C-alpha cells in the first residue's frame, strides 16, 4: 500500500492506492482503503487488511454509540486514542497501519497510527510499502497555506509515485476531503490511470467445447 | 505441513449477464496421496452459494456454521439472507477466530433476490472481503486460476457462454497443480434457476 | 410491607425508597443555586459551621471534579463524598479513554446512570443527595445540569436546591420574565457572583456574613472555589449599591 | 427480640445481640483459670464429662513451643481459633525466624473474630480463651472474648462460677504475680484459684488439667496421674 | 457484602398475577402520553414534554430517541428506566447485529433485542422490571414501516396506529375513528397533533411537543457523500419551528 | 441481610406441590386457549389472540404460533416475552443437533431438553419459572407426526389432541367426543375451529383473533411443508366450515 | 496401531485392522483388536498415537451408548460418523489434540445400505467404497482401484481383502502381524476367525 | 534519540531533539519528544514510541485523578508513577524516561529512570542513544544554579554534538522551560544549531 | 415499620436507623479526645480499670497509621482496630504508588468513604465507632473525627464517648482562651485535664490515663505515645485541677 494524508485551509484531505496484494499476486485490483469511523472522520489503512478493516469497523461503531451517548459529533482525537490503545493492547500482532483525519467542533486534524499503538501529528504523513515514494514527493512539493485543489493535487500525486514506484501500490486513485463547515465527501477511483488496454482477441469458445458427464436442476426453493 | 496446502483444492467464481457461476474440484488428498474424488466444495443456503478451499475440516466445519448460522438468521428475520449479508457474516465468523483462524479460502457467490444484481466476494484465511466485478478465486492453483481468468473473461456473458468460460478457466488451471483435479463441478445460477453440470476432465 | 424498604414497585408504582432518599437531601437544612453568565457559571451555597470546635475550612458541599467541571451536592456528606470521588474517577477515565475532557452533561448523565441502577438493583440503597454539575463547556457554554436519587437529569438555565428551593426558583423566575434572556447579561464573573448572592438574600429573607456563604465559579478552562475574602470582597461590592 | 436474627443487626441501644448470644455459651462452659508470675504462666482448667462411661472433654490447646491456650464454650470454635493460632504462630517461625509476640496473637484473633461480627451469613465464634506464653519480654496472660476484646491480664477467670476465682485472684495479687522461678507454687496459687468456683464436686485426678510456660519451660500441658501432686 | 439478592423479585401470587409487572404497568399509566401513527409512506411518534421546572431547559431531555438511522423511540413511564434502556438499545444494535452483518437491524429484530432485556429484569435475581411502555417506529428495506409497542413484562406488539399513558383510552378512541390505510405521512402528522391536544392540558406548541418521523431517506442529514448506496437516515426529529407550522393550519 | 425479602420460589407446600408452578399454571389458565390435533396425514395448530384492538396490525404479528425449525413448531399459551426466552434456546438447540449429527433433531429430544430447563427453575437458582405452557406439533422420521405439551413444571407428555390456556377442561371434552383415529388434516382444521368456537369467552370467532397453522406431508413426495396460515386464508378456512 | 482397511460392498461393510503392538524394538502383542462396536450395527477401528487410541475409542463407545439408552434408538452410522468428526475437529484446536484416525463402517438399517466412513485426526470426514489409513493406502488404493467392483459379495470383498493383505505383508517394512476382519451387515458385527 | 533535562537557578528545561526512526527510515522528522504530564510536570521520551506514549497516557490519567483529590502533586510523586510502571512492566517496556517538574518548595527537580525501572534523582541528566556521545561534553560543562540563558545554550550546545554524531538522532532541538513564571516552549532550528 | 430492621433502607424521613443505633454503642464507649495545637495534634482516651488484674499500661487503644498518624476512638473497640487495619492498607498503597506518606485530609477520606460503603448495603453492619485521629503533613497539622454513617469533618477540638459533651465543654474554653495557639506540651497537659473532668460520667471504676501526639518540633512530626516523666507530668497538673 501507498496511503496519504494533507491539511489545507480549511480542513484535510487522504489518499490512497486500491491494490491488495498476496506475496507477489494482486489479489484486488480496486479494492477500497479509504474508511468511514464517523461521517467527518476517515481513515486510511495500510498494513494486514483484514486488521484495518475490522479494527477501524470496531472503533467506528464504538465512536457511533459514543456520539450517541453525548449527544455531539465525534473527535478524531477520540479515534485517535481508541484506535491506539486497542493496538497497543495487541503489541502489533493486529497489523493496522493507520491515517486518522477528519473535522469536529474543535477543528481539523491529522494524525498517524502505527500497528504497536505509537501516535504523531502533522501536516502530511504517508504509511505503507510507498510511504518512502510519496513522502519523498510530499517533502518536494509540500507548503504552509494550501488550498483546497492544491492539497487535492499534492496527495494524489503522492499516491501516483507510489502507484508507479513502488510494486506494492497500483491501479487507482481514491480521495476523502474533509473540510471544515461541509460534508466530507468521498471520491472513489478519483483518478483511474491504470485501465487495461483491449485484449487482442476474443476468447468465446464454441458452446460444446466442454466435455460434460452428467447434468441436473438444483433445487434452491423450500 | 502447511495447513492450506494438505488437502489441495480449487475454486471459481464469474459475473455474466443477469448470471453468476461458481465452479469447484473434486479432489481430496492428504499430502500426495489422492483420497477422494467425490469431494464438493461449494455449498448453498438459500439461494446464496458459498464455495471453500483450504483444509478440508474446516471446509466441513465452517459450511456446518453457516449452515447453522444461516438457518437461524431465516428463522428470525422470516426471509432468506442475501449474498452482501451473507458475505459480512462469513467476514465477521472469520475474524472471530483472528489468532487461531480456519485455513479456507471461501468465495460468496449468488443473486441478490430483490435487486436482481449478481454478486461475487473472496476472503482471506482471516475475513478480509474481496469484492470484484468480475471474477474470485481460490485454492492451491489460485495463480493458475489468475492467469487463466484474467484472460479468458470478457463481460456480460450469456449464461451459456459463461458456462464454457469458468470451465475452461477451472479445467487448465487444475491440470497445471498437483493437487486439484481429479473431477469438477460448475454451478449455473439465474434469478431462479440453478444447474450443476459435473465436467469430464484427465483423472490424474 | 417490604416493598417500602427495598426499590421495588409498590401497588399504585411508586419507589418510595427513591421518595425517602429524595428527603435525606434536605438533612442538611442547607440551600444552593446555580445561575450563568455570557463567560461564566456561578454556583452558591449556604456555609452553616454550628460547632465552634469544627475547622470551618473543611466544611464544604462543593467539589472540584476536574479542571473544568465543578460540583455542588445537597445532602448529607458521607454520600456527597461518595458521589464527588466517583464523579473524579469517571472523570479522569473518560479523558484517558477518549482523548478530550468530559462535558458537564456527560458526567450528569453518567452520575444519573449509576443513580438509576441503584432504583432498579435491590442491594444497592440510593445516595440521598442532588448533585448540581457546572462548567462552560467548550461546545455547550455555561452549563448547569442537575441530578437527583431518582436517575433523572435535565440542562437548567438556572436552579436552586434546598428546603427554600421553592423561592429561590420562583425569585430566579421572576428575573428571567422580566429580563427576556437565559442567562445573566454580565461581563465578569465577580458581578454574576454579586447577582447570584443578591437573589439568594431577595428569596430567602436573610444577610449573610464572609463565613454564611461558599462559592464556586467556572470559567473557560477552570473551575474555582472562592476564599472568605474574595466573598467578603464581594459582599462589600453588594453593600456599596 | 427483632434484633437478634444476625449478627449484622444492631439493637436500639446499640447492642448485638448474637455477640452477646455467643457470650453466653462461654457463661455455660467449664471454669477454666489462667494466672502469672514474671517468670512463668500457668492455666488450670476444669474438665467436663458426658457421664461416668465418658471421658473429660480438653480444655487446653498447645499452639506453639512457647503459647498456648485454654478454652471455655463451643470446643470446636476453639479448635479453629487455636489452628488460626498455630499458623500465625508458624508463618512468624517460618519467614521472619521469630516467635510470635503474644500480644500480636491476641491482636491477630481479635481481629479474626471481629470480621464474623459485621458481615451477613456468619456467626460469631462461641468460644472464650485464656492465652499463655513467655515472649521476648517476659510472660503474659490474654483474655479473648469472641465480641473481639482481648484483654491482658495478670490473673483471670472464664466459665460457669469463674466469679469466684476471678475474685480470689484479685486478692492474691500481691502474693501470686511475684512467685518467680517457682513452678510448683504458681501452679498451687492456680489450682486453689480454679478451687472457689467448684460446687458439690471436687478436684479429681481425670477431672484437672494444668498447663505451664515460661522462662526455661516449654508450654506443656498435664492430665492424669501427672496433677495427683495438685490434689 | 456482594449482591446476596440471587433470588427473583417478581413471583407469581396465588391469583397468577406477576405483581412487579402489574405495578410498573401502574407506573406507566401514570405517565404522560406518548403515541404512534403508522402512515403509508412512514410512521409518526409524538410526546408532550413536560417540563419540571420552568427553568429548566426542556431542549436538553429529549423524550423521542434515535436507535438506529431507521429507528427511533418514545416512551410513558419512568424517564431515567428509559433512558438506560436507549443506551442499551442502542448498544446491542450493533453488538448483537451490526457488527456480525454489516447493516443495521430490521425493526421488528431490535425491539426483540429490547423485549429480552425487559424480559430478563423480569425474573432475573434482584431487580425489579422496568418502569416504562416503548413505542418504537421504524423502517427496513424487507418489511417496509412499522411501530411496535414493548410492555414492562418484555412483550411486544405491532400497531397500526395506538397510544399510551395517562390519557391513552381516550387516545386510542380518537385514533380508530382517525386511521385508515391510505393514510400518508403528512396526514399521520396532523392526526398525531390533533390527538395529543386531548391530552395536553397547558401550553401547546413546538417547545411542548416532540415529534419525530421514519419517512424518506435524508442525504442531508448523513454528513457526507460518495457512497450512491448510503442515502441517510429515515428517522428525523421535528423541529420546534416546524411543529408551529403546521399548528396553524390545524 | 437479603433473606427477608426472599420468596423462596422452588419450594414444596406442605402438600407436597411447588407454590410456584402451580401459580403459573393458574396465570396460563388464563392465556387465550391454544389447541394442536394430530391427524394421520398431518397436525393442525389453532390458537386464539388475546382480545384484540381493531387498530392492531394482524399480518405482520406473531404471539401465539412459532417456528422452531422446518418440521417443528410450538403453539404459546401464557407470558409471551417468558415464551421467546425458550423459543430462541429450542431454536439454538435444533441446530446444534443439526450441527453434531448432520439429522433434523427428533420432535421428543427437542420437547425434553425444553421441558428439562423448565424443570431446573423449580428445583434451584431462587428464580421464578417461566409461565408458559406450550403445545408442539412436529414432524421426524422415526414417529412420525407428533404432539406434546409442556407446562412450568417441566412436565411433558404426548396427545392425540390437546388444548392449553383457557377452557381447556371445555375444549379436552369437546376433543375427547369427536375425535377419532383415522382422521385427516382437513376434517381435524375443522375440529380445531368449531372447538374454539364453543369454548370462546368472545361473542363470535373471527379471523383477525385467530392464529392458524398445519403441518403436513402435503408437499411434493416424502417430505413436510410448514404452512402459518395468513389472515385471509384464515378468513377463507372459516368461511369454508360454515363459522362465519 | 498402523494398519486399518475398510471396504465396502453391495451388502456389508468389512474391516481389516493389524493384530501388533510394537514399541521400541519389541512387538509387545500380536492379537491385539483395534476396533471398537460403538452400537450393534456401527463398528469403528482406530489407528494412531499410543493411548490416544484406545482413550478416543472408549470414549466415543461410551457416547454412543448413552445415546442409545437414552432414545431407545439406534444412530444412523451418518449421525455417528459427524458426531465423531466433530469430537476430532474440536479436538485439533485443544491444548492436546487426540492424534487417532479412525475409520467408522456400519449398516443403515433404514435405507439397507452399508456405509464405510474415513475420519483422520484432523476430522476430516469422507464417505468411500473403500478406505485406508497412513501407508496402507499407499498400496491398497491403486489395488482397490483396479480389483473393486461396487456390486459384489461379502465372499468377494473377503478375498479383495486377502489380495490387499497379500500386497502389504510383500511390499510393507513392518512385520503387522496379519489382522483381524470384521463384518457389519443387517445382522450387526461378527467376526471372521480364520484369516 | 538524544533527550535531556537540566535543573538551573529558575527551575528546570527539558530539551529533545525531534527524529523518530525504524531502522535507517525516518518516519518522523518533527516529533515532539517532550510530554505534559502535568501544568509543570513534564517527560522527555527515549525507547519505544509506542511504549512511552502508552507510559505518559497512563500517567498523565494517575495525576489528573491525583490532583482531583489531592492537589498538585510533586515531581517525586510524578516520578514513582512512572517508575511503579516501568518497574513491574519491565518486561514488556523499552522505555527511557526523564521526567522533570517545577514545585514552588523543591523549584526545579530531574528525575531519570532507564530500562529496568530503577529511579535516580540529579542535577541534570542525558537519555537516547545519542546522549553517548555528550557524557564527556555534559559532565565538563554543566555547573549548578546556572541561569535560564547559560542552561538554554548548554543544552542547545550538548544536542547539538549529540545529533551530530547519533544517526539515530536530528531535526529540530525542541526545548520546554519550567519555572514560577510559567511554561515556556523554544525551538532551534538546524541552520542556527548545525554551526555551533 | 420495620424500617430499622435493616441497614442502608431509608425511613420515611430519610434516616439510616442502623447508622443512628451504631451511633448509641459509641455512645457507650469510653472518653476519648483529640486537640489540636500550634504545630501538631493531640490524642488522649480513658482506659476503665475494670479489675486490679489488669496489667497497668500494657492494654494499649490508641493505634498509629503510617509513621505520621494517629488513631482513637470510642465503642466497640474490635470495630476501630478493623478500621485502622484498612486506613494502614490505604496509606500503604497510597505510599506505594506516590512515594510520599498520605496527607491527613487524603487519609480521612479514605477512612470516610469506607465507612460510608458500610451504610450502602444490607448485607454489612455500619461500624460501631467514632474515631478521632490525625496528624502532622505538608500543609501543617490536622485533627479529623470520623462517624458511623461515615461522616467527617476536621476539628480544632475534638470528643466522643460517654464524656463527650463534658469534653466538648471545656475544648470550646481552650479555643475561646488560646485564639493565636496552644503548644504542643500544653496540649498534652489539658488532654490530661479534660479526660479526668470526662471521667465524672464514668465514675464508678477509676481508669488510666493514655496520651500520644504528633508536632513538628516536639516529635519531629511524627506519631509518639506520651511515657513516663512527661506522662506523670500531665496527670499531676490534671490532679490538681480536680482538686
Ligand atoms: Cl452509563
Ligand atoms: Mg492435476
Ligand atoms: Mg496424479
Ligand atoms: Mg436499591
Ligand atoms: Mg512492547
Ligand atoms: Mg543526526
Amino acid at each position: 500500500t501507498t496511503i496519504v494524508g494533507v491539511k489545507f485551509n480549511n480542513g484535510v484531505v487522504i489518499a490512497a492506492d486500491t491494490r491488495s496484494t498476496q506475496g507477489p499476486i494482486v489479489a484486488d485490483k480496486n479494492c477500497a482503503k479509504l474508511h468511514r469511523i464517523s461521517p467527518k472522520i476517515w481513515c486510511a489503512g495500510a498494513g494486514t487488511a483484514a486488521d484495518t478493516e475490522a479494527v477501524t469497523q470496531l472503533i467506528g461503531s464504538n465512536i457511533e454509540l459514543h456520539s450517541l451517548y453525548t449527544s455531539r459529533e465525534p473527535r478524531v482525537v477520540s479515534a485517535l486514542q481508541m484506535l491506539k490503545q486497542h493496538l497497543f493492547k495487541y503489541q502489533g500482532h493486529i497489523g493496522a497501519y493507520l491515517i486518522v483525519a477528519g473535522v469536529d467542533p474543535t477543528g481539523s486534524h491529522l494524525f498517524s497510527i502505527h500497528a504497536e499503538g505509537s501516535t504523531d501529528v502533522g501536516y502530511y504523513l504517508s504509511l505503507g510499502s510507498g510511504s518512502l515514494a510519496a513522502m519523498a514527493v510530499l517533502e518536494s512539493h509540500w507548503k504552509q497555506d494550501l488550498t483546497k485543489e492544491e492539497a487535492i493535487k499534492l496527495a494524489s500525486d503522492a499516491i501516483q509515485a507510489g502507484i508507479w514506484n513502488d510494486l506494492g501500490s497500483g491501479s487507482n486513485v481514491d480521495v476523502c476531503v474533509m473540510e471544515i463547515g461541509k460534508d466530507a465527501e468521498y471520491l472513489r477511483n478519483y483518478l483511474t490511470p491504470n485501465v487495461r488496454e483491449e485484449k487482442q482477441k476474443s476468447y468465446k469458445f464454441p458452446r460444446g467445447t466442454t466435455a460434460v458427464l452428467k447434468e441436473s436442476i438444483v433445487n434452491i426453493c423450500d | 505441513s502447511d495447513p492450506s496446502s494438505i488437502n489441495g483444492g480449487i475454486v471459481v467464481a464469474m459475473t455474466g449477464k443477469d448470471c453468476v457461476a461458481i465452479a469447484c474440484d473434486l479432489r481430496l488428498g492428504s499430502q500426495s496421496l489422492g483420497v477422494s474424488n467425490k469431494f464438493e466444495k461449494i455449498f448453498h443456503y438459500g439461494h446464496v452459494f458459498l464455495g471453500i478451499t483450504g483444509l478440508a475440516t474446516d471446509v466441513t466445519t465452517l459450511n456446518e456454521m453457516f449452515r447453522y448460522k444461516t438457518n437461524l438468521y431465516k428463522l428470525k428475520e422470516e426471509r432468506a439472507i442475501e449474498p452482501e449479508t451473507f458475505t459480512q457474516l462469513v467476514s465477521s465468523s472469520l475474524y472471530e477466530r483472528r489468532f487461531g483462524p480456519y485455513f479456507v479460502g471461501p468465495v460468496v457467490a449468488g443473486i441478490n433476490s430483490k435487486s436482481g444484481k449478481p454478486f461475487i466476494a473472496g476472503f482471506d484465511l482471516i475475513g478480509c472481503i474481496d469484492e470484484a466485478k468480475d471474477f474470485i478465486v481460490s485454492g492451491t492453483a489460485s495463480d493458475q486460476l489468475f492467469g487463466m481468468c484474467e484472460s479468458l473473461y470478457e463481460p456480460n456473458l450469456e449464461p451459456e457462454d459463461l458456462f464454457e468460460t469458468i470451465s475452461q478457466a477451472l479445467l487448465n488451471a487444475a491440470d497445471r497443480d498437483a493437487l486439484s483435479g481429479w473431477g469438477a463441478v460448475v454451478y449455473i445460477i439465474k434469478k431462479d434457476e440453478v444447474v450443476k453440470r459435473y465436467l469430464k476432465m484427465r483423472q490424474d | 410491607g417490604y416493598d417500602r424498604h427495598i426499590t421495588i414497585f409498590s401497588p399504585e408504582g411508586r419507589l418510595y425508597q427513591v421518595e425517602y432518599a429524595f428527603k435525606a437531601t434536605n438533612q442538611t437544612n442547607i440551600n444552593s443555586l446555580a445561575v450563568r453568565g455570557k463567560d461564566c457559571t456561578v454556583v452558591i451555597s449556604q456555609k452553616k459551621v454550628p460547632d465552634k470546635l469544627l475547622d470551618p475550612t473543611t466544611v464544604s458541599y462543593i467539589f472540584c471534579i476536574s479542571r473544568t467541571i465543578g460540583m455542588v451536592v445537597n445532602g448529607p456528606i458521607p454520600d456527597a463524598r461518595n458521589a464527588a470521588l466517583r464523579a473524579k474517577a469517571e472523570a479522569a477515565e473518560f479523558r484517558y479513554k477518549y482523548g478530550y475532557d468530559m462535558p458537564c452533561d456527560v458526567l450528569a448523565k453518567r452520575m444519573a446512570n449509576l443513580s438509576q441502577i441503584y432504583t432498579q438493583r435491590a442491594y444497592m440503597r440510593p445516595l440521598g443527595v442532588i448533585l448540581t454539575f457546572v462548567s462552560v463547556d467548550e461546545e455547550l457554554g455555561p452549563s448547569i445540569y442537575k441530578t437527583d436519587p431518582a436517575g433523572y437529569y435535565v440542562g437548567y438555565k438556572a436552579t436552586a436546591t434546598g428546603p427554600k428551593q421553592q423561592e429561590i426558583t420562583t425569585n430566579l423566575e421572576n428575573h428571567f420574565k422580566k429580563s427576556k434572556i437565559d442567562h445573566i447579561n454580565e461581563e465578569s464573573w465577580e458581578k454574576v457572583v454579586e447577582f447570584a448572592i443578591t437573589h439568594m438574600i431577595d428569596a430567602l429573607g436573610t444577610e449573610f456574613s464572609k463565613n454564611d456563604l461558599e462559592v464556586g465559579v467556572a470559567t473557560k478552562d477552570k473551575f474555582f472555589t472562592l476564599s472568605a475574602e474574595n466573598i467578603e470582597e464581594r459582599l462589600v461590592a453588594i453593600a456599596e449599591q | 427480640n427483632n434484633y437478634d436474627g444476625d449478627t449484622v443487626t444492631f439493637s436500639p441501644t446499640g447492642r448485638l445481640f448474637q455477640v452477646e448470644y455467643a457470650l453466653e455459651a462461654i457463661k455455660q462452659g467449664s471454669v477454666t483459670v489462667g494466672l502469672r508470675s514474671n517468670t512463668h504462666a500457668v492455666l488450670v482448667a476444669l474438665k467436663r464429662n458426658a457421664d461416668e462411661l465418658s471421658s473429660y472433654q480438653k480444655k487446653i490447646i498447645k499452639c506453639d513451643e512457647h503459647m498456648g491456650l485454654s478454652l471455655a464454650g463451643l470446643a470446636p470454635d476453639a479448635r479453629v481459633l487455636s489452628n488460626y493460632l498455630r499458623q500465625q504462630c508458624n508463618y512468624s517461625s517460618l519467614v521472619f525466624n521469630r516467635k510470635l509476640a503474644v500480644e500480636r496473637a491476641g491482636h491477630l484473633l481479635c481481629d479474626k473474630a471481629q470480621k464474623n461480627t459485621q458481615s451477613y451469613g456468619g456467626r460469631p465464634y462461641g468460644v472464650g480463651l485464656l492465652i499463655i506464653g513467655y515472649d521476648k519480654s517476659g510472660a503474659h496472660l490474654l483474655e479473648f472474648q469472641p465480641s473481639g476484646n482481648v484483654t491482658e491480664l495478670y490473673g483471670t477467670a472464664i466459665g460457669a462460677r469463674s466469679q469466684g476465682a476471678k475474685t480470689y485472684l484479685e486478692r492474691t495479687l500481691d502474693t501470686f504475680i511475684k512467685i518467680d522461678g517457682n513452678p510448683d507454687e504458681l501452679i498451687k496459687a492456680g489450682v486453689e484459684a480454679i478451687s472457689q468456683s467448684l460446687r458439690d464436686e471436687s478436684l479429681t485426678v481425670d477431672n484437672l488439667s494444668i498447663a505451664i510456660v515460661g522462662k526455661d519451660t516449654p508450654f506443656t500441658i498435664y492430665d492424669g496421674e501427672a496433677v495427683a501432686k495438685y490434689i | 457484602m456482594t449482591d446476596r439478592y440471587s433470588f427473583s423479585l417478581t413471583t407469581f401470587s396465588p391469583s397468577g398475577k406477576l405483581g412487579q409487572i402489574d405495578y410498573a404497568l401502574t407506573a406507566v399509566k401514570q405517565g404522560v402520553t406518548s403515541l404512534g401513527i403508522k402512515a403509508t409512506n412512514g410512521v409518526v411518534i409524538a410526546t408532550e414534554k413536560k417540563s419540571s421546572s420552568p427553568l429548566a431547559m426542556s431542549e436538553t431531555l429529549s423524550k423521542v430517541s434515535l436507535l438506529t438511522p431507521d429507528i427511533g423511540a418514545v416512551y410513558s413511564g419512568m424517564g431515567p428506566d428509559y433512558r438506560v434502556l436507549v443506551d442499551k438499545s442502542r448498544k446491542v444494535a450493533h453488538t448483537s447485529y451490526k457488527r456480525i452483518y454489516g447493516e443495521y437491524p430490521p425493526t421488528k429484530l431490535l425491539v426483540s433485542e429490547v423485549a429480552k432485556i425487559m424480559q430478563e429484569a423480569t425474573q432475573s435475581g434482584g431487580v425489579r422490571p422496568f418502569g416504562v411502555s416503548l413505542l418504537i417506529a421504524g423502517h427496513d428495506e424487507f418489511n417496509g414501516f412499522s411501530l411496535y409497542q414493548v410492555d414492562p413484562s418484555g412483550s411486544y406488539f405491532p400497531w397500526k396506529a395506538t397510544a399510551i399513558g395517562k390519557g391513552s383510552v381516550a387516545a386510542k378512541t380518537f385514533l380508530e375513528k382517525r386511521w385508515n390505510d391510505e393514510l400518508e405521512l403528512e396526514d399521520a402528522i396532523h392526526i398525531a397533533l390533533l390527538t395529543l391536544k386531548e391530552s395536553v392540558e397547558g401550553e401547546f406548541n413546538g417547545d411542548t411537543i416532540e415529534l419525530a418521523i421514519i419517512g424518506d431517506e435524508n442525504p442531508d442529514l448523513l454528513g457526507y457523500t460518495g457512497i450512491p448506496t448510503d442515502k441517510g437516515p429515515r428517522f428525523r426529529k421535528l423541529t420546534s419551528q416546524e411543529i408551529n407550522d403546521r399548528l396553524e393550519a390545524l | 441481610g437479603s433473606r427477608r425479602y426472599d420468596s423462596r420460589t422452588t419450594i414444596f407446600s406442605p402438600e407436597g406441590r411447588l407454590y410456584q408452578v402451580e401459580y403459573a399454571l393458574e396465570s396460563i389458565s388464563h392465556a387465550g386457549t391454544a389447541i394442536g390435533i394430530m391427524a394421520s396425514d398431518g397436525i393442525v395448530l389453532a390458537a386464539e389472540r388475546k382480545v384484540t384492538s381493531t387498530l392492531l396490525e394482524q399480518d405482520t404479528s406473531t404471539e401465539k404460533l412459532y417456528k422452531l425449525n422446518d418440521k417443528i413448531a410450538v403453539a404459546v399459551a401464557g407470558l409471551t416475552a417468558d415464551a421467546e426466552i425458550l423459543i430462541n434456546t429450542a431454536r439454538i438447540h435444533a441446530q446444534n443437533y443439526l450441527k453434531t449429527y448432520n439429522e433434523d433433531i427428533p420432535v421428543e429430544i427437542l420437547v425434553r431438553r425444553l421441558s428439562d430447563i423448565k424443570q431446573g427453575y423449580t428445583q434451584h437458582g431462587g428464580l421464578r419459572p417461566f409461565g408458559v405452557s406450550f403445545i408442539y406439533a412436529g414432524y421426524d422420521d422415526r414417529y412420525g407426526y407428533q404432539l406434546y405439551t409442556s407446562n412450568p413444571s417441566g412436565n411433558y407428555t404426548g396427545w392425540k389432541a390437546i388444548s392449553v390456556g383457557a377452557n381447556t377442561s371445555a375444549a379436552q371434552t369437546l376433543l375427547q367426543m369427536d375425535y377419532k383415529d383415522d382422521m385427516k388434516v382437513d376434517d381435524a382444521i375443522e375440529l380445531a375451529l368449531k372447538t374454539l368456537s364453543k369454548t370462546t369467552d368472545s361473542s363470535a370467532l373471527t379471523y383477525d383473533r385467530l392464529e392458524f397453522a398445519t403441518i403436513r406431508k402435503g408437499a411434493n413426495d416424502g417430505e413436510v411443508y410448514q404452512k402459518i396460515f395468513k389472515p385471509q386464508e384464515i378468513k377463507d378456512i372459516l368461511v369454508k366450515t360454515g363459522i362465519t | 496401531m498402523d494398519i486399518i482397511l475398510g471396504i465396502r460392498v453391495q451388502d456389508s461393510v468389512i474391516l481389516a485392522s493389524s493384530k501388533a503392538v510394537t514399541r521400541g524394538i519389541s512387538v509387545l502383542k500380536d492379537s491385539d483388536d483395534k476396533t471398537r462396536q460403538l452400537s450393534p450395527h456401527t463398528l469403528m477401528s482406530f489407528a494412531g498415537e499410543a493411548g490416544d487410541t484406545v482413550q478416543f475409542a472408549e470414549y466415543i463407545q461410551a457416547n454412543i451408548q448413552l445415546y442409545s439408552i437414552r432414545e431407545d434408538y439406534e444412530l444412523s452410522p451418518q449421525a455417528v460418523s459427524s458426531f465423531v468428526r466433530q469430537e476430532l475437529a474440536k479436538s485439533i484446536r485443544s491444548r492436546r489434540p487426540y492424534q487417532v484416525n479412525v475409520l467408522i463402517g456400519g449398516y443403515d438399517k433404514k435405507k439397507n445400505k452399508p456405509e464405510l466412513y474415513q475420519i483422520d485426526y484432523l476430522g476430516t470426514k469422507v464417505e468411500l467404497p473403500y478406505g485406508a489409513h497412513g501407508y496402507s493406502g499407499f498400496y491398497t488404493f491403486s489395488l482397490l482401484d483396479h480389483h473393486y467392483r461396487p456390486d459384489m459379495t461379502t465372499e468377494e470383498g473377503l478375498d479383495l481383502l486377502k489380495l490387499c493383505v497379500q500386497e502389504l505383508e510383500k511390499r510393507m517394512p513392518m512385520d503387522f502381524k496379519g489382522v483381524i476382519v470384521k463384518i457389519v451387515d443387517k445382522d450387526g458385527i461378527r467376526q471372521v476367525d480364520d484369516f | 534519540t538524544s533527550i535531556m533535562a537540566v535543573t538551573f537557578k529558575d527551575g528546570v528545561i527539558l530539551g529533545a531533539d525531534s527524529r523518530t526512526t525504524t531502522g535507517a527510515y525516518i518516519a518522523n522528522r518533527v516529533t515532539d519528544k517532550l510530554t505534559r504530564v502535568h501544568d509543570k510536570i513534564w517527560c522527555c521520551r527515549s525507547g519505544s514510541a509506542a511504549d512511552t506514549q502508552a507510559i505518559a497516557d497512563i500517567v498523565q490519567y494517575h495525576l489528573e485523578l491525583y490532583t482531583s483529590q489531592y492537589g498538585t502533586p510533586s515531581t517525586e510523586t510524578a516520578a514513582s508513577v512512572f517508575k511503579e510502571l516501568c518497574y513491574e512492566n519491565k518486561d514488556n517496556l523499552t522505555a527511557g524516561i526523564i521526567v522533570a517538574g517545577y514545585d514552588d518548595k523543591n523549584k526545579g527537580e530531574v528525575y531519570t529512570i532507564p530500562l529496568g525501572g530503577s529511579v535516580h534523582k540529579l542535577p541534570y541528566a542525558i537519555a537516547g542513544s545519542g546522549s553517548t556521545f555528550i557524557y564527556g561534553y555534559c559532565d565538563k560543562n554543566f555547573r549548578e544554579n546556572m541561569s535560564k540563558e547559560e542552561t538554554v545554550d548548554f543544552i542547545k550546545h550538548s544536542l547539538s554534538q549529540a545529533i551530530k554524531w547519533d544517526g539515530s538522532s536530528g531535526g529540530v532541538i525542541r526545548m520546554v522551560v519550567l519555572t514560577a513564571a510559567g511554561v515556556e516552549r523554544l525551538i532551534f532550528y538546524p541552520d542556527e544549531y548545525e554551526q555551533l | 415499620t420495620g424500617y430499622d430492621l435493616s441497614n442502608s433502607v431509608f425511613s420515611p424521613d430519610g434516616r439510616n436507623f442502623q447508622v443512628e443505633y451504631a451511633v448509641k454503642a459509641v455512645e457507650n464507649g469510653t472518653t476519648s479526645i483529640g486537640i489540636k495545637c500550634n504545630d501538631g495534634v493531640v490524642f488522649a482516651v480513658e482506659k476503665l480499670i475494670t479489675s486490679k488484674l489488669l496489667v497497668p499500661q500494657k492494654n494499649v487503644k490508641i493505634q498509629v497509621v503510617d509513621r505520621h498518624i494517629g488513631c482513637v476512638y470510642s465503642g466497640l473497640i474490635p470495630d476501630g482496630r478493623h478500621l485502622v487495619n484498612r486506613g494502614r492498607e490505604e496509606a500503604a498503597s497510597f505510599k506505594k504508588l506516590y512515594k510520599t506518606p498520605i496527607p491527613i485530609p487524603a487519609f480521612a477520606d479514605r477512612l470516610g468513604q469506607y465507612v460510608q460503603a458500610h451504610t450502602l448495603y444490607n448485607s454489612v453492619r455500619p461500624f460501631g465507632v467514632s474515631t478521632i485521629f490525625g496528624g502532622v503533613d505538608k500543609n501543617g497539622a490536622h485533627l479529623y473525627m470520623l462517624e458511623p454513617s461515615g461522616s467527617y469533618w476536621g476539628y480544632k477540638g475534638a470528643a466522643t464517648g460517654k464524656g463527650r459533651q463534658s469534653a466538648k465543654a471545656e475544648l470550646e474554653k481552650l479555643v475561646d482562651h488560646h485564639p493565636e495557639g496552644l503548644s504542643a506540651r500544653e496540649a498534652v497537659k489539658q488532654a490530661a485535664k479534660i479526660i479526668y473532668l470526662a471521667h465524672e460520667d464514668n465514675k464508678e471504676k477509676d481508669f488510666e490515663l493514655e496520651i500520644s501526639w504528633c508536632s513538628l518540633s516536639e516529635t519531629n512530626g511524627l506519631h509518639k505515645f506520651v511515657k513516663g516523666d512527661l506522662l506523670q507530668e500531665a496527670i499531676d497538673f490534671a490532679q490538681k485541677e480536680i482538686n
